[PDB]
């Protein structure tokens, strides 16, 4: 409801360790599926 | 394939774990 | 400041998370669905990998006239049987 | 006194119009070299063959070519990274057809603005300043290293070197993307964003100190005039010039403070360029742009080009007419 | 006077976070759909019937390869509206005729327009000269050069820049092979006053962090300036002795130094601008006459320039039939210019 | 004490809820196999 | 052999994580000084006599 | 590959030499916690 | 929390580590927790590159960077640098990982729960920069374990088991170096040749008798000098030359590095002897040469005269004379002249490659070996297609000598700008205007005008 009761850092983790699984599973679709060259 | 994703969820939040636990405890952060 | 509530308080407060820990997954959810029912191929016209060539043929459907271009395009796409 | 005190007193003097000092003291004699032989050789050099096929290149204006067309024409492939100084030539003209001023130029030139960097330090030094306009300097500086001496060292030959000249930097940026595809590098795409950014902030900060000036004159003169050298006060308002831009975008893209914004301006040109002389110096060893030929492929095995396939024909262009009589041998390895 | 568009004024001017403006209602929207339709066509929108090319995530393309490519050369200047005589109203057909490009670029058009009129708004608002949109002006006759102009002169929009990382370079490759566009003089100043803007700042930055005075305690020197006061940060004197002493020669006006970091990147845009609407006319820097009837005559005869031509010519035969699919051409192998073994 | 929607609410999630449905959708692409 | 092999060697995985974890939490937290130090020499002891098992059943396996 | 005895641990072992990385981004965790002062 | 804010140290966050310069306990903790972190990915790095190795395929193939360095020591490996026994690579690999819990260990408790300072706890491990003498005796210390190190890599090659020889004759193996060079001529020889083509300053030594030789001068040199830094003070001339604080110890060690970094890219890039073929791939100038091998052996067995061929511009198409008058390769590899590699030697007579060798005696292996490396050149582009960069998709290839290469010069670079940072920083502190201009006493306003 109020500001405060969640982190700002542990928001900040969490957010960023999302950006880092979506971008790697990007990085992964390079090498398998459309546009791998295989 | 599973397994190396569980094994780097592991270790990927033993950082924040302890960060998280010394904050709880007040600890010498 | 020009009046609005602080970011750093919504984004740390717990309402902010009950509503978007159902809205953000949501709304991923929907993307992936309009990827993976197939819908999207067919929203914006774009080949499925069967469906650039027909089976012998190896010359691009390319678009050559400005005011039927659009009946091309429909003979290009029947010409995939 | 002693005449060494004296010496040293008036080399590292703060009241020279000019300051000398010790990397002064390398720099003059190398740069004043360097510049003399790139004057005789770009006005009067003969042709010289840079690629060791016994095919000589003219660069000099008296040899038919313009200020556009005009080079200082690098040393031939035969010589490969061999030290050519005049001494081991036969003749000055033997010296000529093979290059010998590329060589004897970008040595002194080298050595000379690594002194300029150093220079930058000591004089910072001497006069009580902090010290890092010369990590500044570091990023054009190693720029020049990088399509001088790494390049070559890389490739094997001075002769793969960037001339000394307008349409002969041309070349080398064209052979470069024939052989490295250096648009597809990363290293690249940050020396581009730290070249266009720089240019952005530049214009950036120059309209809004313009914008923020505080009124010191009247209409028909100057608004330049109500500065004066060594005032104490600011002669912009930089509270105005933030409550502007912080509304064009929103209040906290915007910098309140004068010495983040400033080094920001320094920090974001001089690390692109850092990573545009690492790219340089890194497809050096031939660790090259993203290849992504063929990489889209239909339900049968159909090539799908993409725009990468597109430069990938402009690549191939250059590649198979460059140097149209120096290979043999189908894959060119240097 | 208090009747609705003064009240419209007074909401439309708020001091909110994300300030509007009357230039807001013109900005807004088509900001927002230059951007969108970008993320849309790159995502999920193909080439294939326009250019022959996959161009979409989707398809399999990354970040570097996507592009909402330009319509085909038969479509030639069609504004290709959705409701227009090509599309007739059809979405996809609009898509695949290539109705984004035109989208975006008329829609990206006056959303730029629409920002600089927000400079000049909230200029005139907060009480600064507008120096700031005057500098625009750059920007502006760049994209107006060459997402316009330039295909406006050529055959069709189909030789515009294609909105794509890799499709932007093969934009200048095409234009050093057909228009050896690095001769050009206006595409040099352009590039003098593009590096010699980033040498201001990145000169200007560095010098100003190495003559601050010492104005706190910390050896992290940015907590000692208070963005109201009065006193120059740094010491523009020692600057300039420093500057005097290194290269000869220095800044002494602060003034002049910043309308010069305005004047030189801002003046280089605009010198490349106008180079591009000679290309759109094929009105070249091609060639040096006198080197060609020299080179003709006297086959021993070598320059740099020569050597660049022959790289042209490689790049327009080479790339020529997958670039320009709408000409059909068939060069058999025999044609191809090439050196030896390569 | 603080509104809940305006203009920049509006912004924001133009801006943001656009983002996350194609970053689901760019997230399948990923699995799509020719 | 084998399953006292891959025990021993399950123990100082498991092991390694716990003393990852409680280490750091030991050594920074305010109370409980005494016990904690005591459990992070029997940690200590036993790692290293783990890794001496494993060390040495590895050549009764492979 | 590993001798066999060590197979099941082949994720684990995929994993390992990315660690030292984790401890950069630690640092980061940490300051955040102490409102980076 | 001793000195753990911007108010208090006078630091930043960004800059927290300078927080440590006077704190030499946790300061200690920082060194040793960061020697975990190495020495943690040389052991896993390892295990990840074993796990990922399959025998049979070269070495540089496969994305090996550090099992090449334990082969070159003659771990694991036979003749021509097969792989006999991988069992080395995984002590290695574990033996390292297993150390690294060690070294963080220690690292960790001197950093979170150890003393903050050590000198009100030892006079021995306690220290202040500004004190000379402590300074020379740790350098002394360290000195003396490096000399220990090299005479480590002499032990390895004159008592357990030798070094992989590429030039051991019969083929490449696994040799015993029984007479290392002494000769102090030689030794110090190539410290004084030049470092451009031809010559290649110690990047050219070509033989392991110089190299353990080498490395026995540099292990007593390193003890001699140690000893002497445990023994003495600086000198006069010293004092008054340097910088006296951490940041300027800091800036010299900087410097060094980056010049370390600078000649091991040189080394990884043209040296095949510490840097063997077999398991770093060709070098470019190598693999250049190759190629030039393997079409004039095509073309002679069709019949060409390939000493009499003259290609388009009136030079050999197959063979040409150095600037010198050596008979060398022609084609652009005219440029790589100065190479030497095993297979290509035994071709080379007194006046360079000799025609009747080249006519009569090249072997099938010769043929082989120069095909393989002109197939395995080191061009590639970063998301490792093999080949020029106008090649198709298909061979997944990108050498280990441009990987090692590209890092270190990147890494050496960033080092050099790191030292004219702490160095031109160390001097503005030291003399006391690091932190701005003394607005009641700027200096320039003392000074007269330059007009
Ligand atoms: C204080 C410091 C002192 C400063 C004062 C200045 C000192 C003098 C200036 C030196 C400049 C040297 C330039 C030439 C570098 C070069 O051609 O280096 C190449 C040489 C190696 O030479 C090669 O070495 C080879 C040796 O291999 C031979 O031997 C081998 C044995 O296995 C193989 O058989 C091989 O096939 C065979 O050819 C051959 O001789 C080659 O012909 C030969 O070219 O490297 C080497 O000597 C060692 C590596 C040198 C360092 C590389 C320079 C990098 C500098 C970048 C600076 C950036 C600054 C940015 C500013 C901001
Ligand atoms: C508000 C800012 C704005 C501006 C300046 C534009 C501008 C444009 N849009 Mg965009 N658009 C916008 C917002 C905007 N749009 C919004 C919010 C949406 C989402 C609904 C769109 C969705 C959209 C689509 C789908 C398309 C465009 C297109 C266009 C282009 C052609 C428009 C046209 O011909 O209109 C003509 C209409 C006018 C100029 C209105 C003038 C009104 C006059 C002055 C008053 C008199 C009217 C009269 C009384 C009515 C009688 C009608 C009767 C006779 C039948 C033009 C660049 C087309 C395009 O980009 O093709 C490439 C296109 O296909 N727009
Ligand atoms: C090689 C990486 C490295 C290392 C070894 C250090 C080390 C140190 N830093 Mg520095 N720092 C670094 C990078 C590093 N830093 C980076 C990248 C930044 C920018 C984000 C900083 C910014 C920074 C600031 C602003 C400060 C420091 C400070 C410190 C010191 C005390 C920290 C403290 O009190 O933590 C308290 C933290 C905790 C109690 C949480 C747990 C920490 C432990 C060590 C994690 C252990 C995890 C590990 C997996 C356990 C294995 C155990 C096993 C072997 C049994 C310490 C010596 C401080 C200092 O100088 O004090 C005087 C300080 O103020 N650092
Ligand atoms: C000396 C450094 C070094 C070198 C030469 C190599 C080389 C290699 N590695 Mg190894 N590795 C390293 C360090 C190194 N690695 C580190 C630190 C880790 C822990 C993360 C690993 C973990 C690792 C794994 C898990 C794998 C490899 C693999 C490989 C191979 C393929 C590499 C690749 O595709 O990169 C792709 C290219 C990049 C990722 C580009 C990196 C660009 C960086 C971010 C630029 C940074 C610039 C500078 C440092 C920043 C300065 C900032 C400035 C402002 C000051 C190649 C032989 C692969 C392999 O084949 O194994 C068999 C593989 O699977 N490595
Ligand atoms: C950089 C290396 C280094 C240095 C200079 C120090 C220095 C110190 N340590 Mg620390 N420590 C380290 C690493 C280091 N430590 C490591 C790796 C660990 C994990 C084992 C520890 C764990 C540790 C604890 C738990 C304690 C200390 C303590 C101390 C202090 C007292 C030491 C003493 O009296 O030993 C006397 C010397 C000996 C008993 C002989 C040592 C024999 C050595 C280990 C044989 C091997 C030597 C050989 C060269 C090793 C090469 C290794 C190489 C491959 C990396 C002193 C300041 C104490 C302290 O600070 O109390 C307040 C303390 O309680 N250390
Ligand atoms: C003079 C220093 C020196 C040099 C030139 C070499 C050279 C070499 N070493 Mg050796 N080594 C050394 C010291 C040196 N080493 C020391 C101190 C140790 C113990 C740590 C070793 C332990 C060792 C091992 C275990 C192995 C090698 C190997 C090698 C070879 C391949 C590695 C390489 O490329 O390094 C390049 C070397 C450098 C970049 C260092 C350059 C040093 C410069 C010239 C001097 C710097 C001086 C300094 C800045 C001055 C201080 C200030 C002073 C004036 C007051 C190569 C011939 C490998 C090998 O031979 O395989 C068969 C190998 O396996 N070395
Ligand atoms: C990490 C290694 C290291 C470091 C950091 C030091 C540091 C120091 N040494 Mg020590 N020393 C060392 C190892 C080291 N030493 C070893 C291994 C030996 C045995 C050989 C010695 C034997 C020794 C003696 C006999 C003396 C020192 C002295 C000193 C002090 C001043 C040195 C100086 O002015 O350098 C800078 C060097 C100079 C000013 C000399 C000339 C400078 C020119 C420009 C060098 C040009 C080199 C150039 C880059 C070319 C490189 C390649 C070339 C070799 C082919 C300084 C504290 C002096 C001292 O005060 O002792 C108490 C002193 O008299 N050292
Ligand atoms: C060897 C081994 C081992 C070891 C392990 C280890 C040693 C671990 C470590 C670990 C770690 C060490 C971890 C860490 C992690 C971290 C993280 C995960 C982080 C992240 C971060 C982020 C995400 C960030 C964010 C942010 C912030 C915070 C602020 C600013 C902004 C940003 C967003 C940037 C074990 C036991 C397994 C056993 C077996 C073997
Ligand atoms: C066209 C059109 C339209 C419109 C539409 C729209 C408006 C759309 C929007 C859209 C959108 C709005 C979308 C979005 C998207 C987004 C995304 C897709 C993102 C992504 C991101 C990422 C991926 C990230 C990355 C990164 C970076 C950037 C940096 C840092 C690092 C990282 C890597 C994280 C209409 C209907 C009107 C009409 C018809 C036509
Ligand atoms: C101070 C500080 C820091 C840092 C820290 C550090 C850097 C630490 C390190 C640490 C370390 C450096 C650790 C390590 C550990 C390790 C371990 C724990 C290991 C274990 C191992 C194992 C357990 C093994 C196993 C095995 C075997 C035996 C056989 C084969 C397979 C396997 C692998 C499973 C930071 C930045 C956070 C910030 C705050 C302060
Ligand atoms: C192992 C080996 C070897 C050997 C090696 C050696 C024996 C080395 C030596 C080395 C050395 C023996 C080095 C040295 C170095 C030195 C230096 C690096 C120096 C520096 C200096 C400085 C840095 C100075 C500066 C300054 C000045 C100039 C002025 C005044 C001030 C001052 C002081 C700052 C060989 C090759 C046989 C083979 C392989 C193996
Ligand atoms: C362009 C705007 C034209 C406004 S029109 C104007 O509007 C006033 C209220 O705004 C009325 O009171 C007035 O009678 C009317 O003439
Ligand atoms: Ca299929
Ligand atoms: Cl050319
Ligand atoms: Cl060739
Ligand atoms: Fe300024
Ligand atoms: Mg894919």
């Amino acid at each position: 409801s109020e500001g405060g009761r969640i982190p700002l850092w542990i928001v900040a983790t969490v957010a960023g360790m999302g950006v880092i699984v979506i971008v790697g599973l990007f990085f992964y679709g390079a090498y398998a599926g459309l546009g791998s060259s295989l | 394939v599973i397994a190396q994703l569980t094994m780097i969820a592991m270790i990927g939040i033993a950082g924040p774990m302890i960060i998280f636990l010394l904050a709880v405890r007040r600890g010498n952060l | 400041t020009t009046g609005e509530r602080p970011f750093s308080d919504i984004i740390t407060s717990v309402r902010y998370w009950v509503i978007h820990s159902i809205t953000i997954p949501a709304l991923f959810i929907a993307g992936w669905l309009f990827v993976s029912t197939g819908l999207a191929y067919d929203v914006f016209g774009t080949p499925r990998p069967d469906s650039y060539y027909a089976q012998e043929q190896r010359s691009i459907p390319l678009v050559t006239d400005r005011f039927e271009a659009k009946q091309q395009v429909e003979t290009f796409l029947e010409q995939l049987k | 006194a002693n005449l060494w005190e004296r010496f040293c007193n008036w080399v590292t003097s703060t009241d020279n119009r000019l300051y000398v000092g010790w990397f002064g003291v390398i720099m003059i004699p190398t740069l004043l070299a360097a510049t003399i032989c790139f004057v005789i050789a770009f006005i009067a050099a003969p042709p010289v063959d840079i690629d060791g096929i016994r095919e000589p290149v003219s660069g000099s204006l008296l040899y038919g070519n313009n200020i556009i067309t005009g080079a200082v024409v690098p040393s031939s492939n035969a010589i490969g990274l061999h030290f050519y100084p005049i001494w081991e030539a036969a003749s000055l003209d033997e010296w000529l057809y093979n290059g010998g001023p590329y060589q004897l130029i970008i040595f002194h030139f080298l050595l000379g603005a690594s002194c300029y960097m150093g220079r930058q330090w000591e004089l910072s030094y001497r006069l009580g300043m902090r010290p890092w306009i010369c990590v500044a300097y570091s990023a054009p500086l190693a720029s020049a290293f990088a399509v001088f001496l790494i390049y070559p060292i890389g490739q094997g030959s001075f002769s793969d070197g960037m001339p000394l000249g307008i349409s002969g930097t041309f070349n080398f940026m064209i052979v470069f993307q024939a052989e490295h595809n250096i648009l597809m590098h990363p290293f690249h795409q940050l020396g581009v964003a730290g070249v266009f950014g720089g240019a952005l902030f530049c214009a950036m900060h120059g309209s809004l100190v313009t914008s923020s000036l505080i009124r010191e004159t009247t209409e028909t003169e100057s608004a330049n005039y109500g500065y004066k050298f060594g005032q104490e006060e600011e002669t912009y308002n930089i509270v105005a010039a933030h409550g502007y831009f912080g509304r064009l975008i929103f209040q906290y893209a915007s910098f309140n403070n004068s010495r983040s914004l400033h080094f920001f301006l320094a920090a974001w040109p001089v690390v692109g360029v850092w990573f545009a002389a690492l790219g340089i110096s890194t497809m050096a060893f031939n660790l090259n742009g993203f290849n992504f030929n063929h990489s889209v492929i239909d339900a049968k095995g159909n090539v799908i080009n993409t725009w990468a396939d597109i430069i990938n024909r402009a690549n191939l262009g250059m590649e198979v007419m460059h140097e149209r009589n120096a290979h043999n041998f189908p894959l060119d390895l240097a | 006077e208090r009747g609705w568009f003064d009240i419209l004024d007074d909401w439309l001017k708020r001091d909110r976070f994300v300030f509007v403006g009357w230039s807001g209602i013109l900005l807004f929207p088509c900001a927002y759909l230059a951007l969108g339709g970008w993320l849309t066509g790159t995502t999920f929108v193909t080439s294939w019937y326009t250019h022959g090319l996959a161009s979409s995530y989707l398809e399999g393309c990354n970040f570097l390869t996507v592009a909402v490519s330009t319509p085909a050369n038969s479509m030639g200047h069609s504004l290709l509206l959705l409701w227009g005589p090509e599309a007739q109203g059809d979405f996809t057909r609009w898509c695949q005729l290539g109705g984004l490009w035109t989208f975006i670029a008329l829609h990206g058009a006056f959303g730029l327009i629409g920002f600089m009129l927000r400079q000049f708004e909230i200029a005139r608002l907060v009480g600064v000269r507008p120096y700031n949109a005057i500098a625009f002006s750059a920007p502006i006759a760049v994209f107006v050069s060459v997402f316009l102009i330039y295909p406006l002169g050529q055959s069709s929009w189909f030789f515009a820049p294609s909105f794509g990382v890799a499709a932007i370079f093969r934009f200048l490759l095409f234009f050093q092979g057909f228009h050896n566009w690095t001769l050009n003089p206006f595409h040099m100043m352009g590039v003098a006053g593009v590096l010699g803007g980033a040498l201001l700042c990145a000169i200007h930055g560095a010098t100003v962090e190495n003559t601050l005075f010492q104005d706190g305690e910390g050896a992290s020197t940015f907590r000692a300036f208070n963005p109201t006061q009065a006193e120059e940060t740094y010491s523009m004197v020692t600057a300039n002795r420093f500057w005097s002493q290194i290269f000869g020669i220095a800044f002494s006006n602060k003034r002049w130094l910043h309308f010069f970091m305005l004047f030189v990147p801002v003046t280089g845009l605009w010198m490349s601008a106008i180079g591009v609407v000679g290309l759109a006319l094929n009105l070249r820097s091609y060639d040096f006459i006198s080197q060609e009837i020299r080179a003709a005559e006297d086959p021993e005869f070598e320059t740099f320039y020569t050597k660049n031509l022959l790289l042209n010519e490689g790049i327009r035969a080479w790339m020529a039939p997958q670039d320009q699919p709408h000409e059909n051409f068939v060069f058999p192998e025999e044609v191809l210019p090439r050196g030896n073994a390569l | 004490s603080y509104p809940i929607f305006t203009v920049r609410w509006v912004a924001v999630h133009t801006l943001a809820v656009p983002t996350i449905f194609f970053l689901g959708a760019i997230a399948a692409m990923q699995f799509i196999q020719r | 052999m084998t399953i006292l092999f891959q025990l021993a060697l399950a123990a100082l995985v498991i092991l390694s994580f716990v003393m990852v974890i409680g280490v750091p939490v030991a050594y920074a937290s305010p109370q409980d000084w005494d016990r904690s130090k005591q459990l992070i020499f029997l940690g200590s002891g036993l790692w290293i006599a783990l890794v001496l098992v494993v060390g040495v059943l590895n050549f009764f396996v492979v | 590959k590993l001798p066999e005895a060590y197979a099941i641990f082949d994720p684990l072992v995929d994993v390992l030499p990315v660690i030292p990385v984790l401890f950069l981004a630690l640092a980061f965790v940490w300051q955040a916690a102490v409102g980076f002062r | 929390a001793t000195n753990r804010d911007q108010e208090s140290s006078g630091f930043a966050w960004w800059a927290g580590n300078a927080r440590l310069i006077n704190l030499s306990g946790k300061l200690l903790g920082a060194h040793v927790a960061h020697a975990g972190l190495i020495v943690f990915w040389a052991g896993a790095m390892t295990l990840f590159e074993l796990a990922h190795f399959i025998p049979e395929k070269p070495m540089y193939e496969q994305g090996l960077i550090l099992i090449p360095h334990i082969a070159t020591l003659g771990w694991g490996v036979g003749p021509g640098g097969e792989v006999v026994d991988t069992f080395p690579f995984f002590v290695v690999g574990v033996v390292h990982l297993i150390s690294s819990a060690v070294l963080g260990f220690g690292g960790v408790y001197h950093a979170i729960r150890g003393p903050e300072t050590l000198e009100e706890y030892s006079s021995f491990f306690g220290y202040d920069w500004k004190d000379k003498n402590k300074m020379t005796t740790i350098l002394g210390f360290h000195l003396i374990v490096l000399g220990i190190g090299a005479l480590l890599l002499v032990a390895k090659a004159m008592f357990f088991g030798g070094l992989y020889d590429t030039w051991a004759p019969g083929g490449g193996d696994v040799r015993v170096i029984t007479n290392p060079t002494l000769d102090p001529r030689v030794i110090f020889g190539y410290l004084l040749k030049s470092p451009f083509g031809g010559e290649g300053w110690i990047v050219s030594v070509n033989n392991l008798e110089d190299v353990v030789g080498g490395h026995i001068w540099i292990g007593l040199i390193c003890i001699a000098g140690g000893i002497w830094h445990i023994l003495t003070t600086p000198f006069g001339w010293a004092r008054r030359a340097f910088i006296w604080s951490g940041e300027a110890y800091l800036s010299y060690s900087l410097g060094a590095l980056s010049m370390m970094g600078f000649i091991a890219t040189c080394f990884v890039w043209f040296n095949n002897t510490v840097y063997p073929s077999e398991f770093y791939g060709p070098t470019g100038p190598e693999a250049s040469q190759a190629q030039a091998m393997t079409f004039l052996i095509r073309d002679q067995k069709l019949g060409a005269n390939v000493g009499s061929a003259q290609g388009p511009t009136g030079l050999g198409k197959y063979l040409m004379r150095s600037p010198t008058g050596e008979i060398i390769f022609g084609g652009e590899t005219m440029r790589f002249w100065d190479f030497r590699g095993p297979w290509l030697e035994p071709l080379r007579g007194p006046n360079g490659l000799d025609l009747n060798k080249i006519k009569n005696d090249i072997q099938p292996w010769q043929e082989r070996r120069a095909a393989e490396y002109m197939t395995h050149a080191p061009l590639g582009s970063l998301n490792s297609v093999g080949g020029v960069a106008t090649e198709i998709n298909s061979v997944n290839f990108v050498s280990p000598r441009s990987w090692l290469a590209t890092s270190h010069f990147v890494l050496a670079f960033f080092f050099l700008v790191g030292h004219l940072w702490h160095a031109g920083r160390a001097r503005a502190a030291a003399a006391g205007f690091e932190k701005g201009i003394d607005r009641e006493s700027e200096p320039v306003l003392s000074m007269p005008s330059l007009d």
